[PDB]
């Protein structure tokens, strides 16, 4: 069975780390930092790992039921899956399918539906990923709300994110990082069965992220987001399942009014891609264009300059 | 989107000429590739410039480009006669659409003053038994382009039905006029003397027909 | 050599159909991409249209002038790129060139052009032209050498192309454009500069044809005798 890579446009596709579309190719030196995203991460046989699952709209969402700390507009949501079944701390991942896997405050709107007369309600609603009370992995999950006595516990709670928030406006471009992993047990105890790093190996090489642009609610945020793989990429490798024959697959960005191939990029076994370049470069790219699978090349095939 | 180009631009041998190219508020992104063609009178156009200011392979290093998000750019320096010839921008945005410019008349300023070269044909015989006939005054390689054009039965001035076409530059550089002077065969064969006159630059050529 | 020949252009009346089509020669056809590009008279290019690789996925793009009118085909097979023109505007009279897109140094690039065709969208019934021999005198030569002739005349829509000696004499040949008549015909000259030494022992044919009106005439120009006796 061929490998292959979906006939999708940058503008077509969608970030695999938040439900928002991609807009743009960035390549930069990832150096000063630990490139370690959690959602995204596939391999090109079909192996999903960290915390990726298959709905993109299921990003940075969170299902449950919510119980109020008195004295306070917040809320306490023991977490369950997407399904509304009950989630298993036991199993063997980061956290629950479809955790935000960076350090920042994001915005958006608790939904709750009475069980029995079916009413309906909705409030503004921020979550600290990098606080102390974030512990997706043990299901319980802080929010803050506009009100302080209008959700009723037992009752059907869901998170729908919108944007992220900077605090107070003070630093400017502070938070969210994107590059930061929360603490998905919580303090003190480390990440579990995290999906690995990545780092480009090759001299001259860098990443090649997928970058969109996240909405902002307040403040001066940092609105940037790189993933690895778009989310049609997941989908479509999980669906495909073609053996991997290397290391590295040739990846070619062809035009099709043209054929022109522009670059050329390598495509991981792993689940990431590497570009031929040095130093922070926005992708001046054709709309409709995207990638073209070629070949299996050698594990440290030397790319052209892009 | 419509792009903007100048009508004509001139300029003296060897001097520096630069040729528009203006875009609108289509602006769709950062990929805005304008290609630049030279065209020559009775040619096919020729790809001078490329990707805003790349060239072909044979083209010469006279020829530069440049690109403003908007507005490309299209400079020859050390202007050449061979140089003269309409210039066209194409711009292309990666979103299956080309669109090309109106059009640049680039003509060297100068040049030396040509004579018009004149000869004057009589009706075939062929034609006076269909009746009809007609005198070819043919004009060719001079320089520049406007001619004024006469004629005149047996000395005396002709008026109507007479028409003559437009100068079209040849790829000699100097212009060719033709005109055609329509008679019955009464009327040609009635008057003796027939004569096309051609004013170039304040001078007249003169050639004459006889039955 | 990478060589581009459009054929199928003449007269149509505005409202009806015309197909024009391109042959290539000297590369892949399914490899490249190919867009039909109209000059109209004493106007600017126009882009038409145009369509990719089968590779890539088919795919066709026309311009807003011609939208939903014009259909951009091709069969690879036979080494050919349709342009179906179905509805046309007498805006549409233009000279037509087929072109290639080219991947190997550049996008829109547009490498290579056809020779052109024309399209004279109309409703006026074609009509042949008329031959007639330019003959050589004393008064149309200079030292040694004859200029004769061939007289055009009347004849609707353009092109005609006009040879000598069956495309031998190519030499001295100069092939003037034609007047639009006040009738509406068009009307041209092409005349030769021979050697003197060469009237009589040379024949002098010109080969016209206008394909509109399926007219081909080969007409022979010699200097003039007149059969009463002067």
């Amino acid at each position: 069975k061929p490998f292959s890579v979906p006939v999708l446009t940058v503008e077509e596709m969608t970030n695999s780390r938040f439900p928002i579309p991609l807009e743009k190719l960035f390549t930069g030196p990832s150096s000063a930092f630990v490139v370690q995203p959690q959602n995204g991460r596939c391999t090109t046989d079909g192996v999903l790992l960290g915390t990726t699952q298959l709905s993109p709209v299921n990003i940075c969402t969170f299902r449950g039921d919510v119980t109020h700390i008195t004295g306070s507009r917040n809320y306490t949501m023991n977490l369950a899956s997407q399904n509304w079944n009950d989630y298993d701390p036991t199993e063997e991942i980061p956290a629950p399918l479809g955790t935000p896997d960076f350090v920042g405050k994001i915005q958006g709107v608790l939904t709750q539906t009475t069980r029995t007369d079916g009413s309906t309600r909705g409030h503004k609603a921020t979550v600290y990923t990098g606080s102390a009370d974030f512990a997706p992995k043990l299901g319980r999950v802080q929010f803050e709300t506009d009100t302080d006595r209008d959700f009723e516990a037992n009752q059907n709670t869901k998170f729908t994110p919108v944007g992220v928030i900077q605090d107070g406006g003070t630093t400017h471009r502070n938070e969210p990082q994107q590059w930061v992993l929360p603490s998905y047990s919580g303090r003190n105890t480390h990440n579990v069965h995290l999906a690995p790093a990545v780092a480009p190996t090759f001299p001259g090489e860098q990443l090649l992220f997928f970058r969109s642009t996240m909405p902002g609610c307040s403040g001066y945020p940092n609105m940037d987001l790189d993933c690895l793989l778009p989310q049609e990429w997941v989908q479509y490798f999980y669906q495909e399942a073609a053996p991997a024959q290397s290391d590295v697959a040739l990846l070619r960005f062809v035009n099709p009014d043209t054929g022109r191939v522009l670059f050329e990029c390598k495509l991981h076994k792993s689940g990431y891609v590497t570009v031929a370049h040095t130093g922070q470069h926005d992708l001046v790219i054709p709309p409709n264009g995207y990638f073209r699978f070629d070949s299996w090349v050698n594990q440290f095939y030397t790319l052209a300059p892009m | 989107s419509v792009l903007i180009q100048p009508a004509s631009v001139s300029g003296s041998p060897g001097q520096s000429i630069t040729i528009s190219c203006t875009g609108t508020s289509s602006d769709v992104g950062n990929y805005n590739l304008f290609s630049w063609y030279q065209q020559k009178p009775g040619k096919v156009p020729k790809l001078i410039i490329y990707e805003g200011y790349k060239r072909p392979s044979g083209v010469s290093d006279r020829f530069s480009g440049s690109k403003s998000g908007n507005t490309a750019s299209l400079t020859i320096s050390g202007l050449q006669a061979e140089d003269e010839a309409d210039y066209s921008c194409c711009l292309y945005a990666g979103r299956s659409l080309w669109v090309f410019g109106g059009g640049t008349k680039v003509t060297v300023l100068g040049q030396p003053k040509a004579a018009p070269s004149v000869t004057l044909f009589p009706p075939s015989s062929e034609e006076l038994q269909a009746n009809k006939a007609t005198l070819v005054c043919l004009i060719s390689d001079f320089y520049p382009g406007a001619v004024t054009v006469a004629w005149k039965a047996d000395s005396s001035p002709v008026k109507a039905g007479v028409e003559t076409t437009t100068p079209s530059k040849q790829s000699n550089n100097k212009y060719a006029a033709s005109s055609y002077l329509s008679l019955t065969p009464e009327q040609w064969k009635s008057h003796r003397s027939y004569s096309c006159q051609v004013t170039h630059e304040g001078s007249t050529v003169e050639k004459t027909v006889a039955p | 050599e990478v060589q581009l020949v459009e054929s199928g252009g003449g007269l149509v009346q505005p409202g009806r159909s015309l197909r024009l089509s391109c042959t290539v020669a000297g590369f892949n056809f399914g490899d490249y991409a190919m867009s039909w590009v109209r000059q109209a008279p004493g106007k600017g290019l126009e882009w038409v249209g145009f369509i990719r690789s089968n590779t890539y996925g088919g795919a066709t793009g026309y311009a807003a002038s011609v939208k939903g009118r014009f259909t951009i085909s091709r069969d690879d097979s036979r080494n050919i790129a349709y342009l179906q023109m179905n509805s046309l505007k007498t805006e549409d009279t233009a000279l037509y060139y087929c072109s290639r897109v080219g991947k190997d140094f550049g996008d829109g690039l547009f490498d290579s052009w056809g020779q052109g065709t024309l399209v004279t969208v109309s409703s006026a019934s074609t009509k042949g032209p008329s031959v007639f021999p330019l003959a050589p005198s004393s008064k149309s030569t200079s030292g040694g050498t004859a200029a004769l002739g061939c007289l055009v005349k009347d004849y609707f829509p353009e092109p005609v192309t006009v040879s000598w000696n069956s495309g031998a004499l190519t030499s001295g040949v100069h092939t003037f454009p034609a007047v639009l008549q006040s009738s509406g015909l068009y009307s041209l000259s092409s005349v030769v500069t021979v050697p003197s030494s060469s009237l009589g022992t040379q024949t002098y044919i010109c080969n016209v044809n206008h394909k509109p009106s399926n007219t081909k005439v080969d007409k022979k120009v010699e200097p003039k005798s007149c059969d009463k006796g002067l």
